[PDB]
């Protein structure tokens, strides 16, 4: 009927550890699932546990399962920008269907290497007078807020590979309405890095 | 071998009929529907095996029924949508059902049911050419692409980079923001960005194009406002590499 997980949400920087839990009913208990869900993938089958003590490993990823006491630890090994996902567990008994636990979301922070902060302003290809406010090249220390503001558009941070350079990179997107706005005061809600370059 | 699920989204008016097709990996005997609504668990709908059901849940009503009408196609029809069956549809496939047996979960299909159409956008798409100043001080240039103005929220961005879809440089926002979030049907607004050596983006013959895929009405659902109809289609945008 329930199969808790927790802590229901974790951040972890790559290369470091990381574990949570499941629980689930010792009675009638058939099976336990792992899944590993990245965003608008097909959750991913890590592994299949029956046996009581049993311990399971795919990669990096390990599992353990306690069927008396109804319970599993999921590890992850030097967390890698992959594991960035909702983890689900979910219970069978002797039935077909599988009861799910609410996930754990794990989120791994990027290793960002030589940080360049920077606020540029880039223009709309087409012949408009739009334009965008882009704050990038920041390490996991920052943190990208909302706007105070309702005409002021904040997005939050995403992390982009090149792999064509083996390169990662954060970047957040700012635009307004407003005739007045500007590049320089756009992220003012924000604890931006001393060293920000705001070109001239 | 993996299960797959088409479309990856569709929106509907409540109360209408709809079909979600699944194709389960080709030597496996038990098949699987799973629904998860929003901020809400995975739940069990029903599983079927040799030709008939096999279990099913209380949430698998009078409205529900599935399908399997060849050796390879399997489905789940919905025969009135009311507002709760906005949710992701998940098919699943297992060669047997042990204690052992793994089940292999499809990308799953989003279902957005609408009490009424009439709120229904296509967005605009804007391409955002790389500042000068990111080019000069990195040697790398990233643009963005903003699609705005759109509703539902549930649209699928890509980046084309002569003609081939690309993933590497690429993040997009993983939800749009509401352009009035005051509002109920708020429009909304969906960032990306592509990075590139400065190189390549100086290149003026590398033509580079943001895509986003809209979900919206069928042919069958009717229309009688002023405006185009907001059917299910492509919206673009594109730039040229530029040496100066």
């Amino acid at each position: 009927l329930n199969v808790e997980q927790s802590p229901q949400s974790l951040h972890v920087q790559e290369g470091d550890s990381t574990n949570f839990t499941c629980s689930f009913p010792s009675s009638n208990f058939y099976a336990l699932h792992w899944y590993r869900w990245e965003t608008a993938k097909s959750p991913e089958a890590l592994f299949v546990m029956t046996l009581n003590g049993d311990e399971k490993k795919k990669g990096r990823i390990s599992a353990t399962l306690n069927t008396k006491e109804g319970y599993s630890y999921l590890y992850i090994k030097g967390s890698q920008p992959e594991d960035s996902a909702t983890y689900l567990c979910a219970f069978k008994a002797a039935g077909n269907k599988l009861t799910f636990g609410g996930g754990t979301r794990v989120l791994v922070k990027p290793n960002i290497q030589n940080p360049d902060p920077a606020v540029y302003q880039l223009r709309d290809s087409k012949s408009s007078d739009k334009s965008v406010c882009l704050f990038t090249d920041f390490d996991s220390q920052t943190n990208v807020s909302q706007s105070k503001d309702s005409d002021v558009y904040i997005t939050d941070k995403c992390v982009l590979d090149m792999r064509s350079m083996d390169f990662k990179s954060n970047s957040a997107v700012a635009w307004s309405n407003k005739s007045d706005f500007a590049c320089a005061n756009a992220f003012n809600n924000s604890i931006i890095p001393e060293d920000t370059f705001f070109p001239s | 071998p993996e299960v797959t699920q088409t479309p990856s989204h569709q929106v509907t008016q409540m109360g209408q009929e709809v079909i979600l097709r699944c194709v389960p990996i080709s030597n496996h005997l038990y098949f699987y529907w799973y629904r998860q609504i929003l901020g809400q668990k995975v739940e069990f709908l029903v599983s079927f095996y040799n030709n008939e059901i096999s279990e099913k849940s209380e949430i698998f009503d009078d409205q529900f029924s599935v399908e399997r009408p060849d050796g390879s196609n399997f489905t789940l029809k919905i025969r009135s949508t009311k507002l709760e069956d906005s949710a992701m549809y998940f098919c699943a496939s297992s060669r047997l059902a042990g204690g052992m047996d793994e089940q292999f979960f499809g990308p799953g299909t989003r279902l957005t049911v609408l009490e009424d159409l009439k709120n229904v956008f296509p967005p605009e798409v804007a391409v955002f050419e790389p500042s000068e100043a990111e080019i000069s001080h990195t040697q790398k240039a990233t643009l963005v692409c903003l699609a705005t103005g759109f509703y539902p929220d549930h649209v699928e961005l890509s980046w084309w980079v002569n003609g081939k879809e690309v993933h590497s440089g690429v993040c997009t926002d993983p939800q749009p923001l509401k352009e009035q979030p005051a509002l109920n049907d708020s429009r909304y607004a969906l960032s990306s960005r592509l990075r590139v050596s400065a190189t390549f983006w100086q290149n003026p013959r590398n033509h580079f194009r943001c895509q986003v895929q809209f979900y919206g009405l069928s042919e069958n659902d009717e229309w009688t406002q002023d405006r185009a109809k907001p059917v299910t289609q492509i919206v673009s945008a594109e730039a040229w590499g530029r040496a100066d």
